[PDB]
């Protein structure tokens, strides 16, 4: 199960 | 900025003159991704060629493998040619049917 | 035994009004098993290894939906990256990221992963503690002030010790059999002209996995390490691997040399010389 981004870089 | 690529070109099975084969030229270690590789029976681009899917390494560089079908012969010789932004001019691997 | 998952994202702007290529691909114990890919006609999350097809639609469509919302991120990520580095449009740029868990003997999280590299180098990566982070560089800086602003380690600290460790669990029971094969490599030794009285023995390894493999030649019985020629481990393009080490040995004097492979699916080290 992957991991999403929620802040951006 | 960029990686110069490593390759290998070599059989899949022991080589055996007049039996179908499988030719693999493997490059490793470039960056960016986007790379040219063709592989050359007598000096001429071999039509169908197969790439395998983008991958990277733990080191963020990018790996690849081409291959074809081939039929190794007495006479004949087989290269890789690759070409990518690291690297003033293309480089090109002849298979050596003991390495 | 030790066990880890990871997953290796890549995104490519590339000249022109088109938008970048994203994909993804997921290990588990460094063995591709699930893959996304922005340019394919459908773009979705597919199973990459046989087992994967236990998991039913409501898995797919959640992992794919997932891809389409970091399809996004990374173009948003790409595009404030321009203006940091101060770059122009019509370039072409990569941003990279490796996420992850490693699970310990006792199967709890040993080390948690979670790192990004910008044109292959390394950018901003979450330190051991799941709390802190190391910027590579000035611009990286400015995601890491962000960040501790954000408080974006928590949410990647809660997915490292949660849902990373959970589904790899998962993963293991579900591709058990399959991810502790081993096929042991077939070897054999081929002589070669080389030059003057000289001539070169090369000892062979065929068609193992996993890839991790050793090869050594010894003199009448004795290691010999110093002139040895080897190759990096290259993929025989069916799933297994190959690999050769050789050296040059005085015309003659052949037999007295063998070759020690060692591999986890022998059991014994394969011993082997000279034929023929």
């Amino acid at each position: 199960s992957s991991v999403i981004g929620v802040w951006y870089l | 900025i960029q990686k110069t690529p490593q390759i290998q070109v070599y059989s899949r099975h022991p080589p055996e003159n007049g039996k179908p084969n499988i030719l693999n030229c493997y490059v490793t270690q470039f960056h960016p991704p986007h790379i040219e590789i063709q592989m050359l029976k007598n000096g001429k681009k071999i039509p169908k060629v197969e790439m395998s899917d983008m991958s990277f390494s733990k080191d963020w560089s990018f790996y690849i493998l081409a291959h074809t079908e081939f039929t190794p012969t007495e006479t004949d010789t087989y290269a890789c040619r690759v070409k990518h932004d690291s690297m003033a001019e293309p480089k090109t691997v002849y298979w050596d049917r003991d390495m | 035994g030790p066990h880890s998952m990871r997953y290796f994202e890549t995104a490519v702007s590339r000249p022109g009004l088109e938008e970048p290529r994203y994909i993804s691909v997921g290990y588990v114990d460094n063995k591709e098993f699930v893959r996304f890919d922005s340019d394919a006609e459908n773009p979705r999350y597919e199973p990459r290894a046989p087992w994967m097809e236990q998991e039913g639609p409501e898995y797919w469509e959640r992992e794919t939906q997932k891809a389409k919302g970091q399809e996004q991120w990374f173009r948003v990520s790409l595009r404030n990256l321009l203006g940091y580095y101060n770059q122009s449009a019509g370039g072409s740029h990569t941003l990279q990221q490796m996420s992850g868990c490693d699970l310990g003997s006792d199967w709890r999280l040993l080390r948690g992963y979670l790192q990004f590299a910008y044109e292959g180098r390394d950018y901003i990566a979450l330190n051991e503690d799941l709390k802190t982070w190391t910027a590579a560089d000035m611009a990286a800086q400015i995601t890491r002030r962000k960040w501790e602003q954000s408080g974006a380690a928590e949410h990647y600290k809660a997915y490292l010790e949660g849902e990373c460790v959970e589904w790899l669990h998962r993963y293991l029971k579900n591709g058990n059999a399959t991810l502790l094969r081993t096929d042991s490599p077939k070897a054999h030794v081929t002589h070669h002209p080389r030059s003057k009285g000289e001539v070169t023995l090369r000892c062979w390894a065929l068609g193992f996995y996993p890839a991790d493999i050793t090869l050594t030649w010894q003199l009448n019985g004795e290691e010999l390490t110093q002139d040895m020629e080897l190759v990096e481990t290259r993929p025989a393009g069916d799933g297994t691997f190959q690999k050769w080490a050789s050296v040059v040995v005085p015309l003659g004097k052949e037999q007295n040399y063998t070759c020690r492979v060692y591999h986890e699916g022998l059991p014994e080290p394969l011993t082997l010389r000279w034929e023929r």
